[PDB]
Order: structure tokens, then C-alpha cells, then sequence
């Protein structure tokens, strides 16, 4: 939502609707100017938010001679519900297998 | 909070599925961990235009249109399916008006959950509609007369819609899969010499 | 001679002489739960003291000179919030027992 | 030279060298205690006075014509203020008046204020000695000495420096209040005059210490919380309460329209959650208010400041208290800009793009000297004095008697009993509410050793607030490197609330002659005098928190100002601030800041070119080589480690420091070794251990008339150098005497940390000490009461013991006063004794008799008691590294091990002392001080071979294990610095190679 603003008094615009035509226009509240509007958003959030995963440390890697590879629930394109896969957390594995 | 802590063992062997106990491990929690509306989204959308013809309601009831759009990845990531979304909050709508609360939100409309409305986004976000799901209406105000003091009772349920939950046990606050070195060096156990 | 002053099993005296022949080691941490972590996060950032202006090896924490080679002013003074902290946490409170 | 080599590094460790002992030679130890004094007598003195006219109303009746309104209303001012050196008031020719007169009379040491009033009440609006008033007691003020006003400073060296109130160890950044030695404690504030952020409610703050009527602007309230409502701001209380939106204070402030006021704040655009508080804060003002229609219309909104206010701010609430918010400020146009400033401060710290105010970060915060404290105290006491003198002007409605103005209404008594209560109760005011008391303010003064006045002239103080949460409070911030000390501090009550300023800090005073001016020739274009919204991304420039310009390619700009400032153009207490990130330049001309010198790399080094044999500190800060720099600025700065290898590596640096060991305090930078310690051994001997050890005490002990004044026969220094001790050339910071220790087991004598002497070292003086005891009794003037008369006599009828007590009522000056015995002979003329006795561990040799008197009359006497004392078995001692015992088995000569050479250990410990207390410093120093004492065979030809000797235990800067060992080696003995002995007893060879070697060792008080 971008702020839009009077061409008379330069002060910010109010949307209003009245249906006889079904169709949004913005107006002014200081003078009396209204205009037509161009956009359809009336309002826009973007709300907020613009590891606690469970490792183990007993288990061969590919690269790597480590014991960790995190795994998570997954479900993928090949696989079917429930499958878990491995990759390490070291950025040298890269790599993910199936059991 | 030391008065809320359960420890729960799981010993079912099979003997020789190698990795069935980890499979074990995971799915009881798959089954009790918490995931929600609020924390899956992105953005939230209000707009009178792009469902004027949409609204077909003789006397037109029907003017704002509620986007809630998601992130794809999570959604397609956990397994979460969108018409059990569908399922979690028209039923939890109807339930908590049920409840003896206000007669606010009584013709909650709650359409579809889509995974591609349109080519949306006046505002700079430039995405291609990527889970645009929960596109409602608020029709409760039959024939509204103010646009903007209706815009403002289209956000006392959108909170409402974000603190919904959708696969997992409501009551539960965290599992945690951990602790795979029963020795004497950590806490008090009941067995585990085996 | 060294065999002979120290108990050898003990894990309470083992280590302090590591202190003063080997390395100290882990002297920051956001665990020990008396300074807050603010103190932890502007003390990684002043490793712009000749630590990023000259290396990025090792880590802010981690000091891998012992007391007997000396200890340069960094990990000097990192190694004072560490005894500090534990004068404050000996010494407050201690009336629950 | 653009090289920088070829004038390496011993041109360069002799330079910084120079300039350190140059810089003791300046400043000394005790400038800024002396610094703000001064500055207190030469402006600020005249500063508070200049308050009001001093109207009267005298408001008493109103029934009758002969009782109206009729009197004159009177009117009087202040003028100038004149401050005496202080003079002892005696009729007959008045005399000069010093220090030690005040200590041995029981005295204050206080100057006389004179003020230069004018009164000119004149009858012309019923329906004059502005001359006869020069001179007016007002108040007596006591003297720091060494000041401008104590009479102990106008002659340098030997003219008459040796009067009868000196010591050649003393400074004298002290007191003297009624006979006792006071000194003042630096304190801590924030640093108001600067725009401070909070998150809990989001409250974005326009401190001022003065002018209370002063606002915050709020954006985390929502005043209601049942749906949820959209954060929107409230430019909150405002005169100490009315609330107001933000909208109403623009347009009540004269902005045309919207769309430049959010072109005043000027976020970034997008970012939803800040155009929906913003259109929510417009939503919010129209609400309470239909503004922006007239001039009136939004300004007579303003109105909560007439009658809902509950404290009306003056009379004329109008346009008239536009110079209420921000007075450094001077036009509307302005003020609607700063406000702007101010939101668009809150909306970039609440998307996380500003971080918020870390309070224990030190460049937040300014230090209150003894300056300050006494504005405060002064402002207090003659508030109360003004109003205690206007009730006494009404008293003399409609009729005189006593009208002279002056002498008969402006008692000087007030703010004298105000001035002593506040040094000798302690109950000092509180900077903030104006009814109470605080307390952790000016103490005593320690004189056990000359270090421990020197510890306790130099501490600052961060105050108890409420202990739920304090923080980082008692925590090194790296914010101290340089300025304050990160290994010394007490441990206990106060653990790391009172810190030591550091060798090299130094204390900013005030900046006069204003320097607004002085910035538009390098760039700083001026601010307009419109909001229209010509201002670009250009950067700003505030000066103190304010804006009075806007420049642009400040890269060059700050460049030029510092060029301006090395070259001895600008003053040189400022400091210059570049925020490259918030686009921001701040300028500091302010009064209490840390500031310390640094290396400036020259591009030119003209120490090369020149090479004078002399270097005075002002010469060294024209030619811009050293430069003082603050907190603030410093950070701008990336700074090597020392000319040693580290400036000779890269060219990446922009300043280099003088050494390391001057990040230390004043105790803590002349131990050897000391980063081999421990921090908690090193904590020890640098707070309490130094502080503690007999040594020497004074230079002329016959003035001094104190309880227990101690002090040894033979004090020494110790065979190793330090950097700071080379510099500042002071051998009273060293009170312990060169031990030679051997580490081996006695026969049990020396387990759980106790020590094994020598008792043929004990019979030849060593840590022989000698202290000092003075017995103190009083009576009434002659005989008047301004029978209880108790006057000093012998009363002959032999009450007590009176084997050694002359007629006059005191002993003679040889007496071997005993056990118990009658010290002094206070009785009556008929009546029971009031004479002071000894008690039982009290006794001694008659030193001197002193006896003084006061004022009105209060004669005083003073008996000084000596003794020698050798250290007994019980005695404690320690070394330099916080390795304390107890002495607890002397031994006689011919049984220790000796070496091939003869040599007998004068203290012998047990080595289950090292391994666990982690202190290799105290064997490096053994071996390091031997390696200096033995003499160096093969000394014919090749060499005068004593000239690669190492004698520097610097601690940040220390020797290898290398040189040391290399040097045992050149020096004849084994590497591994053991020593092989034979037995005291049975003769023959020890299997087990002994370590042994010199060590200073130091003795401590509280003996038994
Ligand atoms: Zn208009
Ligand atoms: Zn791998
Ligand atoms: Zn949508």
C-alpha cells in the first residue's frame, strides 16, 4: 500500500466506494476532491518474520568422516509419506541419500 | 514449567528394520508437534476490486476479499495438504461461534485454498500467486455502508485465522527428539543398562 | 618433579596446569549465565582489535596461549570477564544454603 | 620516508619513551581532580549566580489604605564574585592561613566569598546602595590544595616551597575539612544532550539535565488492547503530563500540508508496517481534533497545557513556550525538521536497522568531577538561602528599623553549615530529584603508603540503581581499552562498580569560545528556513545533539576538520565523530568525557628530518605526531599494537599507542609479568596487597599527627624495570624489600602457604619496621562556657600512675612509656579523673608533645608514642604476584643449604604453592633478577659484555623463556635456573637441585 495524496490540499486520501457504477475511487476528506482510483489493494500487513532439528552423531557421511547428519521429515516427489534422509551439516557433504 | 515436562520412552524393536527405530522416533512427534496458520505466511491482502463480478450475491453483500498468501516451500516441505487447511478452519470457525462469544463473524464465507489465485501484487512483492490460499469475505455487514469502518472488521478475524493450528496436537508446546547416548553421565532414568 | 606435586586422577587439578603449560580454552560462551549477551556480541565485534584487520582464524573465546608464554591484551581481557565472572557468582547471594 | 623504515625501531621505542615520561612531566597523576576545581573557581562560580532580579511582592493584607499595597515592591541583584586566598581572621594583623595549620588546629580550610551585590529599590510605582555594597560575606568554601587558592602553589621549586606544609611525595589533589583529609570520587551519568532509544515502549527520549520541560516521543502504545489496534505515535507527556498526538505538534508548528511531513520523516518507502502507523497516527489525530484549518485551529488544541496541565508552565502559555522545546534551536522551521529527525530515529529502530542504547557502553556517559558536585551543592544551599532571605526582607513592612540592606539579612552561616554538612556527613545530592540525599561520595584519605593516596585519588563510581537486572554493570565493556583498568578492581560489596582510571587517561573540562563558525570553512553548508524539502541524502552535522548545518562528502570534510585540529586551529579537546552508516557527523565540545593520546602515523615523520634533543608535551601536539582522542573517535581508528614489528608489518593502520602496559591502572602496570598471572592473584595484589605493605610513609614526620604512622628502616626498589615505572620515576611505588627465596620443603614449618625466614637476615635490619601512635584529648577555651573546667594538669594526689607526667599535665620527650600508664593528664580541679590512659597493648617512647588550640578556644594535644618492631612468628608477608603466608618458623643460619658459593635463601616456601595457583610470573622474576645481579664472566676483549642485559619485565611486552635462559647461561649458571646445595645439618650433597633466586617481597599491616 503506497500512500496517495490529494492534488488541492496535498493531504492523504481516503478510499470510498459508492455502487453506482462498481467502482473504487479515492477521495480527499479536507476539501471535497475525489479522483478515480487505478490500484485495487486497499490494505497490505506483510505481518512479521520478513536448529531445533534432531541430529544424530553415529552414522557414516559421504565426504566428511563425521558422525552427525540431521534428519527431518520429508515427503518428496519421489518418495512416499514418511521418509527421512541425511545430509551433514558440515557444507562439505552437499549431498543427500536415501537409506 | 517443571510441573509440565513428560519423558516418553519408546522401546518396539522388530529387531531388524534398520532405521525403524528412528522412523519410531520421529512419527509420534510428527503426530503431537505443533504447527500454525501465523507462522506460514507472508503477507495479507485486502482488496475490493478483481472480485466485483466474483460477487454474485443478488443484493451484493459481497465487496472485500481477504488474501492470506502462504510460502510454498513449508507448505510442500511438512506434508501439509491445503484442503484439510480448509477443513482445520471452517470447522474451528464454526466451533468457536458455536462458543458462546459474539455475533461478529456468524457469515464467515472461508472459500478455497487455491495455490493460484492471479497475477496480484500492485504493491512491490513480484511473485507469480505461489499459495494464495484462504481468499474469504466478511459479508456481515449486509450491504456495507462505510468502506473504511468495515475494512477494520475485516481485521478482528484475520488474528483469528492466523492463530489456528493445522497438523499437530493444540495442547502440546514442543517435542524434541534428543539423547542418544544413555550413560551414567546424563539424568535420572528408569532403565537403560540394555 | 611434576609427577609428584599434583594428583595425577583428580579432574580438579588436571586442567589448571593445561592453564599455565598448554592452552587455556573456552573463556567466552553465552552459557555462563551471569553477563549478558550483549557483552558476548560486542565483544565478538571489538575482534576488529588487529583480530579481523590481520586474521579470521581461531574465534573470539578461544585462547590458545597458556599463562606461562604470556597473554596478549585480547584474550587478557577476555580471560578478566571470565574470572570476574566467577568472583561475582562466588561471592553473591550464597544465603539460600 | 614514505617507507617508514630506516628510522626503525630503537629510534622509535626511545621516542614513545620521550613522550611518556614527557607526558608524567605535563600532567601527572592527580590533573583532573585539580583541573575541575579550577575551572569551578574561574567561570562556574560566577555561572550559578546569575539567576534573577530578586522581585518581591509581600503579599500580606489588603482591609485598609495605611496597610495596602503601598510599600515599595524592592529590588536587588548580584554582580561579581570575589574569592580571598585563605586568611586566619585573627584581629591584630590577620596571617596566612595553610594546610597544616588546618590539620594540627582541627580546622577547615576554607576561602572567603565576597559578592558584589547592587540593590536600587526606589518608591515610583507606589500607587538604592548599588554603591556601599563591593564587598558582602557570602559563605565560607573550602580549598583543594594545590589549587588556585591554596597558598602552597604560587612558588615552583625553591623559592619557598619547603614553607612548614609539605612532602616531597605529596600532590595534593585533596581536602582538609576540620581537621580530617577528604577526596572526592568521580561519579558516572548518562550522556544527556543526546537522543536516547528504549524498546519496551519504544520511547525515543530528548533528554536535558536543565530546562525541566522536556519531552519523548512514544510509538509502542496503543492505549487499548481488545481486538488489537495498530501501533501509532503519540508524541506522549510533554510538560510532565498533556499528551498529544504527533499531527497536532506539526501543524501546531506550521506544516503547509502532508506529503512533507512524510518527506520530513523520510523513511525508506515500502516496509508496510511503518506507512500503516503513520496513516494510524493520522487517523488518531483527527479524531480528537479538526487541525490544520486555521492557525488557531490546530494550535488551540494545544491546550491541556492551560488547565489540564496541573502545573502551568509560567504565566503566557502561548507561542511564548515554543522556546520550551528545544532552546539550542531558534526557529519553527527547524524545530519541525528535528522532530522529524526524531521519528524517523524511532521508525529505523523499530525495523532493526538502528540498534538501541547499550547504557554500560562508556561513550554514552560523562564523569562528574569535584566541578560539578559543587554546582550542585551550591545551587542547593543558595536556593534555600534566596528564600530564607526574601521571608526575612517582608518582615519590615511599612516601617524600617534595621533597613541596610546588606549585614543584617544575608546570613553567610547558611551555606557554610550547607558546605561542611555535605563533606563531613556525606549526605550529597542527588542529581536528579532536588529533596533527597545519596551518598557513595567523598571518603577519606589513605596515608599508609604514598600509593595508596595515589589508588585513591583516581576511582570513578557507577552508582546502585535497583538490582533487578543492572546488566553489564560489573563487567569489562571494550569500551574501557585505554581509558579505565580491566584487571584491578574490589572485590565484594562493590566488585567492579568502582574502577581505576587508567596511567594515560585524562579528563575533558569544558570547550568556550564558541565554535559554530569555526565549522563552515571546510564544508557545512547552513539548514534552511522552510520544511519545501530541498534536503537530499546528504549527511548531517550535530553539535552537542543539534542541528546547525547539513554537509555533503563528508569523507573530506572530517578529513579537514582534523587537519584544522593538528594543526593547532581548532581546540583540542574535540572530538570528531563520523558515522558513515546513519549519514551523520557529531561534534563534541563537552564537559566530562576520556580522552587519551595516540601515535598519529605522519605521512611525513618529522621526527627523522629534525631530531631536537627535547620534546615538551605542548611542542608535540602542534607538529601533530600525538594527538588526544576520545571514545567515540577512537572507533573510526584502526590502531596497531606498537612500533615493535606491528607498525613495520603493514601501512594499514592510522594511529599506533605509546605502549601496552599504559592500558593498566596505576598499580596494576608496574608488576612483573602480570599477563602470567592469574586475574584473581593479580586482582589481589593490585587492590589490596599494594595498598597494604609498610614502607614509606613521609618526608617530613613531624607535622603529620595521625593515628598509626608506619614506615620501614631500609626501603628499596627492585632489580627489574617496568615501563612505567621508568617513566614516571617514582621509587615510592615499590614498599618491599629483595628476598632471596629457595623453593624447597623444611620440615614441616612451611605447609598450608606459610614462610620460613632467615634469622641472621632478620639481626642485620631486613623488614625491620617502626611505627607511630598519636593519643588526642581536648577542653574548653580558659574559662567561659562560649566545675566541668578540666584543664590539662598534673592533679598531684595520685590517682593513677604519674611516674613520667610533668606539672603542665603531659610527659617529657624521652620517656619509655609502659604498659599502662597515664598518658595524658585531663583532670579537674577537685573531681575524679577525666585523664586518658593506655590500655593494654598500648606503649612506647615519647616522640613529640604537641598542643594546638581553635578558634574559640578548644585546646588541643597530641602525643606521639614510638616503637621498633622486628617481624614476630605471626606476621604476614607476600610477594608480587598474590602468593600471601604467615611467617611461622624462624630458623637460624647454619642450617639451610648453601651453595658452592656460600649463599643462604632469606625466605624459603614449599613448591606445592605453584602447581595449582597458576603463578609462573614469580619464577620468571626470580630467574629474571638473578640473571640481572650475578656477574658476567669472559669479559676480556670482544665486548665490555654488560650491555645485553635485559631488565625490562614490561607485562603486555615481556621477555622470552630464551633470553632468560641464554642469560643464566652467559651469566655461569644452570639453564633450567636450579642450583645445587649442601645440607645445613648432615653436610653432604642434596640429590635434588634447588631453585632459588631474588624476589621483592613486601610486609603487611595488621601484625599479631
Ligand atoms: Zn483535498
Ligand atoms: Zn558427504
Ligand atoms: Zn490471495
Amino acid at each position: 500500500s503506497t500512500m496517495k495524496f490529494c492534488r488541492e490540499c496535498n493531504n492523504i486520501l481516503y478510499p470510498k466506494e459508492d455502487r453506482e457504477q462498481s467502482i473504487l475511487l479515492y477521495a480527499c476528506r479536507n476539501c471535497d476532491h475525489q479522483e478515480a482510483a487505478d490500484d485495487n489493494c486497499v490494505y497490505r500487513n506483510e505481518v512479521h518474520h520478513s536448529p531445533t532439528l534432531p541430529r544424530t552423531k553415529a552414522v557414516r557421511c559421504a565426504k566428511c568422516q563425521h558422525g552427525e547428519a540431521v534428519f527431518f521429515q520429508a515427503t518428496a516427489r519421489g518418495e512416499e509419506g514418511m521418509t527421512l534422509f541425511f545430509v551433514c551439516c558440515n557444507p562439505n557433504c552437499g549431498h543427500r541419500w536415501r537409506e | 514449567t517443571n510441573d509440565r515436562r513428560v519423558i516418553l520412552y519408546l522401546n518396539e524393536c522388530r529387531c531388524g528394520k534398520k532405521y525403524c527405530q528412528e522412523n519410531s522416533a520421529y512419527t509420534v512427534r510428527n503426530k503431537l508437534k505443533k504447527v500454525s496458520l501465523k507462522d506460514t505466511a507472508v503477507e495479507f491482502l485486502v482488496e475490493y476490486r478483481k472480485q466485483q463480478a466474483i460477487s454474485e450475491i443478488f443484493g451484493m453483500d459481497i465487496c472485500l476479499h481477504g488474501h492470506i498468501h502462504l510460502n510454498k516451500t513449508l507448505l510442500e516441505g511438512w506434508n501439509i495438504s491445503m484442503q484439510d487447511i480448509l477443513q482445520r478452519c471452517e470447522d474451528a470457525i464454526n466451533s468457536l461461534v458455536q462458543k458462546k462469544k459474539k455475533k461478529a463473524e456468524d457469515f464467515k464465507k472461508m472459500n478455497l485454498s487455491v495455490s493460484e489465485c492471479c497475477s496480484f501484487r500492485g504493491p512491490g512483492s513480484s511473485k507469480d500467486s505461489d499459495m494464495p490460499c484462504l481468499m474469504f469475505s466478511s459479508y456481515n455487514a449486509t450491504d456495507p455502508d462505510l468502506e473504511r469502518t468495515l475494512d477494520v472488521l475485516c481485521n478482528t478475524i484475520y488474528p483469528v485465522l492466523l492463530e489456528t493450528v493445522i497438523k499437530g496436537d493444540p495442547r502440546i508446546a514442543s517435542a524434541n527428539i534428543i539423547w542418544n547416548s544413555p550413560e551414567t553421565t546424563t539424568w535420572i532414568r528408569s532403565l537403560h543398562a540394555s | 618433579s611434576m609427577r609428584n606435586l599434583i594428583d595425577i586422577k583428580s579432574n580438579s587439578a588436571i586442567n589448571k596446569l593445561v592453564q599455565q603449560i598448554g592452552f587455556l580454552g573456552l573463556q567466552l560462551s553465552d552459557k555462563k549465565k551471569l553477563y549478558t549477551k550483549t557483552l558476548v556480541e560486542d565483544m565478538a565485534q571489538f575482534y576488529k582489535k588487529k583480530y579481523v584487520s590481520t586474521s579470521s582464524s581461531g574465534d573470539f573465546g578461544i585462547v590458545k596461549g597458556c599463562f606461562f608464554h604470556g597473554l596478549d591484551p585480547y584474550e587478557e581481557m577476555a580471560h578478566s570477564v571470565a574470572a570476574r565472572e566467577v568472583i561475582v557468582r562466588s561471592s553473591r547471594g550464597l544465603a539460600e544454603p | 620516508e614514505v617507507d617508514l623504515r630506516d628510522l626503525g625501531e630503537p629510534f622509535l621505542q626511545s621516542f614513545c619513551k620521550k613522550a611518556a615520561t614527557s607526558f608524567f612531566d605535563e600532567y601527572g597523576l592527580v590533573s583532573h581532580q585539580l583541573n575541575s576545581y579550577n575551572f569551578f573557581i574561574e567561570h562556574g562560580l560566577q555561572s550559578v549566580f546569575e539567576s534573577s532580579g530578586e522581585m518581591l511582592v509581600e503579599p500580606s493584607f489588603d482591609p485598609t489604605k495605611n496597610k495596602d499595597h503601598e510599600w515599595r515592591y524592592a529590588t536587588v541583584k548580584f554582580g561579581e564574585v570575589s574569592v580571598d586566598k585563605p586568611t586566619l581572621y585573627s584581629d591584630d594583623k590577620e596571617l596566612v592561613f595553610l594546610p597544616w595549620h588546618a590539620r594540627l588546629q582541627n580546622m577547615t580550610y576554607s576561602a572567603r566569598m565576597k559578592v558584589n551585590v547592587d540593590v536600587e529599590v526606589f518608591v515610583k510605582k507606589v500607587v538604592i546602595l548599588s554603591k556601599k555594597t563591593q564587598d558582602i560575606p557570602i559563605g565560607r568554601i573550602p580549598v583543594m590544595v594545590k589549587s588556585v587558592l591554596c597558598n602552597t602553589t604560587e612558588k615552583g621549586k625553591n623559592g619557598e616551597s619547603y614553607r612548614k606544609g609539605e612532602c616531597a611525595f605529596d600532590q595534593g589533589g585533596y581536602f582538609v575539612i576540620k581537621g580530617a583529609e577528604k577526596v572526592f570520587i568521580a561519579q558516572e551519568q548518562i550522556c544527556t544532550k543526546r537522543l536516547w532509544i528504549s524498546n519496551s515502549p519504544w520511547t525515543v527520549s530528548y533528554r536535558s539535565e536543565t530546562k525541566r520541560n522536556r519531552f519523548i516521543v512514544r510509538l509502542s502504545e496503543n492505549q487499548k488492547a481488545e481486538d488489537f489496534k495498530r501501533k501509532e505515535k503519540v508524541l506522549t507527556v510533554y510538560f510532565l503530563s498533556t499528551e498529544i498526538p504527533v499531527w497536532v505538534l506539526f501543524f501546531a508548528l506550521g506544516v503547509a500540508s502532508d506529503k512533507e511531513a512524510v518527506d520530513l520523516i523520510a523513511f525508506d518507502g515500502g516496509d508496510a508496517s511503518i506507512t500503516n502507523s503513520v496513516v494510524a497516527s493520522i487517523q488518531e489525530a483527527d479524531s480528537v481534533c479538526e487541525d490544520f484549518r486555521h492557525g488557531r485551529n490546530a494550535l488551540a488544541y494545544v491546550e491541556q497545557q492551560i488547565k489540564g496541565t496541573k502545573f502551568p508552565p509560567g504565566e503566557s502559555v502561548d507561542e511564548c513556550l515554543s522556546l520550551y522545546l528545544f532552546p539550542g534551536l531558534k526557529s519553527l522551521t527547524q524545530k519541525a525538521r528535528f522532530l522529524g529527525y526524531m521519528v524517523k530515529c524511532l521508525f529505523s529502530a523499530y525495523a532493526g536497522k538502528r540498534k538501541c542504547e547499550n547504557r554500560d557502553n562508556f561513550r554514552n556517559k560523562r564523569i562528574e568531577l569535584a566541578g560539578e558536585l559543587l554546582e550542585r551543592e551550591l545551587r542547593v544551599h543558595l536556593a534555600h538561602a534566596r528564600r530564607t532571605m526574601t521571608k526575612a526582607m517582608q518582615r519590615h513592612l511599612t516601617g524600617d528599623g534595621d533597613l541596610k540592606p546588606i549585614e543584617h539579612y544575608l546570613d553567610a552561616s547558611i551555606i557554610t553549615n550547607g558546605l561542611s554538612r555535605a563533606f563531613s556527613t556525606g549526605a550529597w545530592c542527588h542529581p536528579f530529584r532536588k529533596m533527597e540525599r545519596v551518598s557513595g561520595v567523598v571518603a577519606n584519605l589513605g596515608r599508609a603508603n604514598p600509593l595508596q593516596s595515589l589508588i585513591d585519588l583516581r576511582r570513578t563510581r557507577q552508582q546502585v540503581l535497583y538490582t533487578g537486572r543492572v546488566g553489564d554493570a560489573r563487567y569489562p565493556h571494550p569500551s574501557h581499552w585505554g581509558r579505565l583498568c580491566f584487571l584491578s578492581t574490589p572485590d565484594g560489596e562493590n566488585c567492579g562498580l568502582v574502577k581505576n582510571l587508567s596511567l594515560l587517561g585524562l579528563v575533558s573540562t569544558q570547550i568556550m569560545e564558541p565554535v559554530v563558525e569555526e565549522l563552515f570553512d571546510s564544508g557545512m553548508e547552513e539548514l534552511m528556513d522552510d520544511t519545501s524539502t530541498p534536503l537530499s541524502g546528504k549527511h548531517k552535522v550535530l553539535l552537542n545533539g543539534d542541528w546547525v548545518g547539513v554537509c555533503s562528502d563528508s569523507d573530506y570534510f572530517v578529513a579537514d576538520l582534523k587537519s584544522r585540529r593538528r594543526q593547532s586551529e581548532l581546540p583540542r579537546q574535540m572530538e570528531i565523530k563520523l558515522d558513515k552508516d546513519d549519514k551523520e557527523v557529531r561534534i563534541f565540545t563537552d564537559a566530562g568525557r576520556l580522552l587519551r593520546p595516540l601515535l598519529v602515523v605522519e605521512n611525513l615523520h618529522k621526527l627523522k628530518q629534525s631530531k631536537p634533543s627535547k620534546y615538551t608535551f605542548e611542542h608535540l601536539l602542534d607538529q601533530g605526531i600525538l594527538e588526544l582522542i576520545g571514545i567515540e573517535e577512537e572507533e573510526d581508528c584502526t590502531t596497531a599494537w606498537g612500533t615493535k614489528q606491528l607498525l613495520k608489518q603493514q601501512k594499514s593502520y592510522t594511529h599506533c599507542e605509546l605502549d601496552l602496559s599504559f592500558l593498566l591502572g596505576v598499580s596494576c602496570a608496574i608488576v612483573p609479568f602480570a599477563n602470567h598471572d592469574h586475574g584473581r592473584r593479580v586482582l589481589y595484589q593490585s587492590q589490596k596487597h599494594c595498598q597494604q605493605a609498610i614502607g614509606f610513609c613521609s618526608t617530613n614526620p613531624n607535622i603529620r599527627c595521625d593515628t598509626l604512622s608506619q614506615q620501614l628502616f631500609y626501603p628499596q626498589r627492585p632489580l627489574f624495570k617496568t615501563m612505567a615505572s621508568e617513566c614516571l620515576q617514582k621509587d615510592v611505588l615499590f614498599n618491599g624489600q629483595n628476598a632471596i627465596v629457595a623453593v624447597n620443603v623444611h620440615l614441616g614449618f612451611n605447609q598450608e602457604d606459610s614462610i620460613v625466614m632467615n634469622k641472621a637476615s632478620l639481626e642485620r635490619g631486613m623488614f625491620r619496621s617502626e611505627q607511630i601512635r598519636s593519643y588526642k584529648a581536648d577542653v574548653d577555651s580558659k574559662d567561659s562556657e562560649k566545675d566541668e573546667v578540666v584543664q590539662f594538669g598534673k592533679t598531684h594526689s595520685k590517682i593513677g600512675r604519674v611516674d613520667s607526667l610533668d606539672d603542665d599535665g603531659f610527659p617529657f620527650v624521652g620517656a619509655n612509656m609502659h604498659s599502662g600508664d597515664i598518658v595524658i593528664g585531663r583532670c579537674t580541679e577537685s573531681g575524679t579523673d577525666h585523664s586518658v590512659k593506655l590500655k593494654h597493648t598500648e606503649r612506647g617512647i615519647v616522640q613529640k608533645v604537641v598542643l594546638s588550640s581553635n578558634d574559640d578556644g578548644k585546646n588541643y594535644a597530641t602525643v606521639s608514642l614510638r616503637q621498633v618492631r622486628s617481624p614476630c612468628l605471626g606476621d604476614k608477608f607476600s610477594s608480587m604476584h598474590g602468593q600471601k603466608g604467615v611467617l611461622g618458623y624462624i630458623e637460624e643460619q647454619e642450617n639451610f643449604a648453601f651453595t658452592n658459593q656460600g649463599i643462604v635463601p632469606d625466605i624459603v616456601i614449599n613448591p606445592h604453592a605453584f602447581p595449582s595457583r597458576q603463578t609462573p610470573g614469580q619464577l620468571l622474576e626470580a630467574a629474571l633478577s638473578k640473571g640481572i645481579a650475578c656477574p658476567m664472566q669472559k669479559k676480556k676483549g670482544k665486548s665490555d659484555a654488560y650491555s645485553k642485559v635485559t631488565r625490562h619485565a614490561t607485562p603486555f611486552s615481556t621477555p622470552s623463556v630464551d633470553d632468560i635462559t641464554d642469560q643464566l647461561h652467559r651469566a655461569g649458571f644452570s639453564r633450567s635456573g636450579n642450583e645445587r646445595v649442601y645440607n645445613g645439618r648432615t653436610g653432604e650433597m642434596m640429590r635434588s637441585l634447588i631453585f632459588m633466586g631474588p624476589n621483592f617481597y613486601q610486609r603487611l599491616i595488621h601484625m599479631s
